[PDB]
RNA sequence: CACCAUGUUCAA
RNA sequence: AGUGUGGAGAUCGAAGAUGAUUAGAAACCAUUGUAGUCCACACUGCAAACGAUGACACCCAUGAAUUGGGGAUAACUUAGUAUCUUUACGGGAAUAUCCUCAGCACGCACGCGAAAGCUUUGAGGUUACAGUCUCAGGGGGGAGUACG
RNA sequence: UGCUGUUGCUGUUAAAGGGUUCGUAGUUGAACUGUGGGCUGUGCAGG
């Protein structure tokens, strides 16, 4: 025997293979993180998802490049998720 | 207290017919596929004492090959199997 | 079926009894899953095969016991095997049990065919592999015989109400998987006692070739 | 009249696309659309085994360690020239759907 | 053709089946001893069934027949492989070691019990 | 045959002698007006 | 699109019945949804059931017996008089003895003989039995 | 003269089931008529051949005529029976048809139009029994009414015992072979309906080749 | 299949009246050519005056002469 | 892969 | 396919020509060959223009694949994994395991159908008949004809 | 005669989805502003 799957309270494996919007109730995939830049050495915010031109304050280069999903930080910069909440 | 009453209080039904224990589902005379399952009880030890629990099954779920879930579901709801292993 | 009325951990799994099914290999599946046996799936191998959960294992094997201990009226309850793998199994549990048994080639209308000289009427059919006994299996279906079925991960559970999930391929253990049905029904009839182990060896459950 | 095959003959399921531009058939040239059409690639050898050997005999190329040259060819078949020819053959129902996805 | 017909054949299993032990390979004295233990009419008919019982004789030396069920032979067998083993295999198993995969080692651990002892990983 | 019993001539060629009486009968009415 | 609420949750409600689930998932929720919920609660057809609030036109979860045998709305709504009950009844519904005609009146969503008993006609929504 | 040869007849000739009820109670096949018979007391079961028609298969020589009789059994208090069977001569095929007739046998549940006064004169709900294109419908009617319906479903209906029905028929109902097996099917629909008066939870009882296993093991063995 | 509308009585309405002319009977009743047609102009009898005897022959398979009268 | 066209009317 | 005006015209080829076959053969076969076949522009709007299956929306069981884009390597509180290439459209490329949305589908449980068959791709969820809109049909011919 | 079908028809193959798309009249059209407490008595209410 084993556990039956209830619809108002869905197992953690069963909701986190779900779609964004197939889940019991809608959400963000996205996020956003503390990016140290190589260059300027100093701490900005960026979408997990960006699609527009993220750029250092400092030394005006490009902290990430926009891609089909997640934006791809450059290299040498230190990347922290920051909490949803 | 089960089936059609009368206004004099007297069941006018021809019989009653056995329901399904996982679905409520009446079992007709001509199912010949629903199958009634005898579960011994065990006393204290190893044991079977003198009594039985029974499951009925009827035949839909049975072609469907949904039985071994629900008699899964109805043992465990009734306490006969475990529904998961203790704690280590 | 581990649980009673009473609360009592005396048909619980033990340490010998997971050391005889991991040793026969019968939590060893087939590297193919069925929907209805997913559930009894614990997990899958590097090399591709799926590993049967072994607490599952045991909680159908003492439901099974637990409904043949039930029937009252031993040779009501028929144990076929077309695998001829079980063939041996089969016929030693039924010797022990007091069971019914077929093996080989199931003839079609056994159970249906009502003038035949072999018309056999059993209370209760426990079948080897549901694959290969698929005849006794529709046949069952017509005149309202529940069954027992040792069920590996891909097999088909249509018209199947007890489901043991193990490894029904293997000579060793079709024969363990019998072996510890044939000690529960006993232990649970009180024919033999629990403390003291059975004096029956497994090796007779064995399959032997014919040479 | 009835409906005799799933496909209708042809590998163009109803949603797939419009028009496959056809071909002339191997043998008699009938226009037939390709995914229709009975399609073969033969390797056929060049000799007999018996010319082969009386040829690889005479040859100072050809021999034990040099293999003669094949022929290799891409036969479309319009369906009454592949049943005619018996390289393919009217089958019983049930065994219509009998599909090989690799030359045996 | 020379094919034995189905009479020929049921009754030369008959014969077989019952007379084993005065039967022989050869067929005059199968015939001879098929004249006193078979009723028949056709001198043909016995003849072929001797012929076709020489033929099973045969087989059987070799082997086991298929519809030929000779009550020694079964018994037999069935005490010969009645004889079982010293110890047990599965015990021998346990006691030479157990190896187990990773997936079950992790489903073992979970386990209420625990691993059992000789269990190992491999 | 991929079709069922026509119970008269082929279809198509049964539309074509329509046609052509068509064209007859139009040509006939233009001739008188 | 989608036209009517109530109609896809009574035909989702009638389809999971048919099929012998325990639970089934309404989308979207409404007003009118919850209250037939409750009536067809209230006579025992339906067992618990949540709604799930998404900021947006929320989610039922409805835990299902053996005891709904159909359930559908009716399209148009069709007012119907206290006379007309009776015809309703004959139409639509099994039997006199059992079923219920849901509509939609003034004094609120109820059931055809609790509209009949407080005397008052509405709109046909549904039915169930 | 009657050997039973399956664990029901042996029961029902040594008396050990009493009633139909316990049959259809438990679902199980009847593969005697005998058991029919005995189980129904003399003259409260009537039986009528409903139709008789030939049927041809071609052959080299000709075509060869058999002849396909449909039966109806009842007791016209709640249990209907249909049988069809085809034969080489009309007797042979009448014979046969009210065997599987009686082997055929099934409850039916009565139940009342409007006031539960007396005995259930009418089907408690409404049913639709289909075979082939042939559809036919059974609605409950007040008392007095009668059987409003075709010949043939009249005829299967007072068999089963019902007095006051409506009933509307859709398809080729002239396929009297498939018109009886739709009403048969309508008929046999009322008791699995399940209505608010079925809800309650039934104690399961044993089944009688189960409690009756140690005598039937005495009957094989001797 | 057809609509359903609350407010599609004039599409029903509509759809019905085109549609009645597709029943042969249906479209008889309500025309004028039948009775145009009809040489006793809708009556259920009309009385004449017989021109010649005539003898029509059955149609196959009968074989046979039936008296009738030009009138 | 030369060339094979036709069979009076009902009814067994 | 056909029409108009300019181009083009290798191939194939309605019409036609010749040669065979045949009782006849102004058919099938063979050798040819006009209009065409191709392009530009302008007409035509007649297809088995088919999935012979209207559009939008909801529910719906199973196994193996495939195209495109992403993500990861007493009803339980979370239950892995690589391989090959690699000085410039290169922090690259493809595989492997799992998840996911969208697409063309295959063998596959209900249920449906007169059946053939259909089946999350319905022809299922319908006499227990109501989600919305729209087109067409009412025995076979006459006839898609006559008239306008 | 549910063969005119609002109730209540049929349209893969029987008669019948328009070759495709746009589109006006017309028909149809998502959720939400919300349904109250307290006291007494009473009812296998129930966990
Ligand atoms: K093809
Ligand atoms: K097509
Ligand atoms: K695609
Ligand atoms: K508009
Ligand atoms: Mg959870
Ligand atoms: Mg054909
Ligand atoms: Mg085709
Ligand atoms: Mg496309
Ligand atoms: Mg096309
Ligand atoms: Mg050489
Ligand atoms: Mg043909
Ligand atoms: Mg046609
Ligand atoms: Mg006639
Ligand atoms: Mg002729
Ligand atoms: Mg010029
Ligand atoms: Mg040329
Ligand atoms: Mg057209
Ligand atoms: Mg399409
Ligand atoms: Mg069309
Ligand atoms: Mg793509
Ligand atoms: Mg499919
Ligand atoms: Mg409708
Ligand atoms: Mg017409
Ligand atoms: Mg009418
Ligand atoms: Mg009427
Ligand atoms: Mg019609
Ligand atoms: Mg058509
Ligand atoms: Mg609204
Ligand atoms: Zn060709």
């Amino acid at each position: 025997g084993f556990f039956d799957a209830d619809l108002s309270y869905p197992t953690v494996r069963t909701e986190r293979m779900k779609h964004k919007r197939r889940r019991l109730v809608q959400g963000p995939n996205s996020y956003f993180m503390d990016v140290s830049c190589p260059r300027c050495r100093q701490v900005t915010v960026v979408y997990s998802h960006a699609t527009t031109s993220v750029e250092c304050k400092g030394c005006s280069k490009k902290l990430c490049r926009p891609t089909g999903g997640k934006a791809l930080l450059v290299e040498g910069c230190g990347y922290r998720r920051k909490p949803d909440h | 207290t089960i089936g059609m009453f009368n206004e004099e209080g007297e069941n006018v039904d021809l019989y009653i017919p056995r329901k399904c224990h996982a679905t409520t589902t009446l079992i007709e005379a001509h199912d010949h596929a629903a199958v009634q399952i005898s579960i011994a009880n065990v006393g204290p030890n190893g044991v079977i004492n003198g009594t039985t629990t029974t499951l009925c099954i009827a035949g839909y779920l049975r072609s469907q090959g949904e039985s071994d879930h629900a008699i899964n579901h109805i043992t465990i709801d009734r306490g006969i199997m475990r529904i998961k292993t203790g704690k280590p | 079926m581990s649980a009673v009325e009473s609360g009592s951990k005396v048909l619980r799994m033990k340490e010998s009894d997971a050391q005889k099914l991991l040793a026969m290999r019968c939590h060893i599946g087939t590297r193919n899953q069925s929907s209805a046996m997913k559930k009894y799936i614990y997990g899958r191998t590097a090399e591709g095969s799926h590993i049967i959960d072994v607490h599952m294992m045991w909680e159908k094997l003492i439901l099974a016991a637990r409904v043949i201990a039930a029937v009252e009226n031993p040779k009501d309850v028929c144990v076929c095997s077309s695998r001829l793998y079980g063939t041996r199994a089969i016929y030693k549990f039924s010797q022990h049990v007091g069971t019914s048994f077929h093996g080989g080639r199931f003839i079609p209308g056994t159970f249906t065919n009502q003038i035949q000289k072999k018309f056999v009427q059993p209370r209760v059919l426990v079948v080897t592999d549901p694959r290969t006994d698929h005849q006794a299996i529709r046949e069952a279906s017509l005149v309202n015989i529940p069954v027992i079925a040792l069920c590996d991960t891909d097999a088909p559970l249509e018209y199947v109400d007890i489901a043991i999930p193990c490894n029904n391929r293997g000579i060793k253990s079709i024969g363990m998987m019998y072996w510890l049905l044939a000690r529960e029904v006993l232990r649970l009839r009180g024919t033999i006692v629990r403390s003291v182990p059975w004096e029956e060896k497994v090796d007779l459950f064995f399959y032997r070739d014919p040479n | 009249m009835t409906t005799k095959r799933r496909n209708h003959g042809r590998s163009k399921p109803a949603h797939s696309r419009g028009r496959v531009k056809p071909i002339h058939c191997f043998n008699c040239g009938r226009l037939t659309p390709k995914d229709k059409a009975v399609g073969r690639f033969v390797v056929r050898r060049m000799l007999d085994a018996a010319s082969a050997r009386d040829v690889a005999e005479a040859s100072p190329v050809y021999g034990a360690n040099f293999p003669m040259p094949r022929l290799y060819m891409k036969q479309r078949f319009c369906i009454a020239c592949a049943i005619h020819s018996r390289t393919v053959r009217a089958r019983p129902v049930g065994n219509r759907k009998i599909r090989y996805t690799k030359k045996v | 053709g020379k094919i034995r017909t189905k009479t020929v054949k049921r009754a030369s299993r008959q014969v077989v089946e019952k007379y084993y032990s005065k039967l022989n390979f050869d067929f005059y004295q199968n015939k001879r001893v098929i004249m006193d233990v078979t009723i028949a009419e056709s001198k043909k008919l016995k003849n072929k069934i001797a012929g076709y019982t020489t033929h099973i004789m045969k087989r059987l030396a070799r082997g086991p027949v298929r519809g030929i069920s000779l009550k020694l032979q079964e018994e037999e067998r069935e005490r010969r492989m009645d004889h079982a083993p010293a110890t047990s295999d599965v015990d021998k198993v346990i006691q030479s070691g157990v190896s187990v995969d990773k997936k079950t080692m992790q489903m073992l651990q979970r386990l209420e019990i625990g691993v059992p002892r000789r269990v190992k990983r491999a | 045959g991929t079709v069922s019993r026509p119970r008269g001539m082929r279809p198509k060629w049964h539309k074509k002698r329509i046609k052509r009486l068509k064209l007859r009968r139009r040509r006939m009415r233009q001739r008188s007006k | 699109t989608m036209m009517s609420v109530l109609a896809n949750a009574l035909r989702t409600i009638a389809s999971a019945e048919r099929r012998g689930k325990r639970q089934v998932l309404i989308r979207p929720s409404s007003k009118v949804v919850v209250k037939f919920l409750q009536v067809m609660q209230k006579h025992g057809y339906i067992g618990e059931f949540e709604i799930i609030d998404d900021h947006r036109a929320g989610k039922i979860v409805v835990n299902l017996n053996g005891r709904l045998n159909k359930c559908g709305a009716i399209c148009p709504r069709f007012d119907c008089a206290t006379t007309d009950y009776e015809k309703w009844m004959k139409n639509i519904l099994p039997s006199r003895q059992f079923g219920f005609v849901v509509l939609t009146t003034s004094l609120g969503i109820m059931d055809h003989e609790e509209a009949r008993s407080r005397n008052t006609g509405g709109k046909v929504l549904g039915f169930f039995y | 003269e009657w050997v039973p040869c399956t664990k029901l007849g042996r029961l029902v000739k040594a008396q050990k089931v009493t009633s139909l009820e316990e049959i259809f109670l438990f679902s199980m096949p009847i593969k005697e008529h005998q058991i029919v018979d005995t189980l129904i007391a003399e003259g409260q079961l009537h039986d009528e051949m409903m139709k008789i028609y030939p049927v041809q298969k071609a052959t080299s020589a000709g075509q060869r005529t058999r002849f396909k009789a449909f039966n109806v059994v009842g007791d016209c208090d709640g249990h209907i029976g249909i049988g069809a069977r085809v034969g080489k001569e009309v007797s042979l095929a009448i014979r046969a048809s009210m065997i599987a007739a009686k082997l055929n046998i099934v409850p039916v549940r009565r139940g009342y139009w409007g006031n539960k006064i007396g005995e259930p004169h009418t089907i408690p709900m409404k049913v639709t029994g289909k075979c082939g294109s042939v559809a036919v419908r059974l609605v409950p009617a007040p008392r007095g009414t009668g059987i409003v319906a075709a010949p043939v479903p009249k005829k299967i209906l007072e068999f089963a015992g019902v007095e006051d029905v409506y009933t509307s028929s859709r398809g080729k109902t002239r396929t009297h072979g498939n018109l009886i097996m739709a009403t048969f099917y309508a008929l046999r629909k009322t008791y699995g309906f399940l209505t608010p008066d079925l809800w309650a939870d039934t104690e399961p009882s044993r089944d009688p080749t189960d409690e009756h296993a140690e005598l039937l093991a005495e009957m094989t063995t001797a | 299949t057809k609509t359903n509308g609350q407010n599609a009585a004039r599409k029903l309405v509509r759809l019905r009246c085109r549609n009645r002319w597709a029943d042969k009977g249906w479209k008889r009743a309500h025309t004028f050519s039948a009775r145009k047609a009809n040489p006793f102009g809708g009556s259920s009898h009309a009385k004449g005056i017989v021109l010649e005897k005539i003898g029509v022959g059955a149609k196959q398979p009968n074989s046979a002469i039936r008296k009738c009268v030009r009138v």
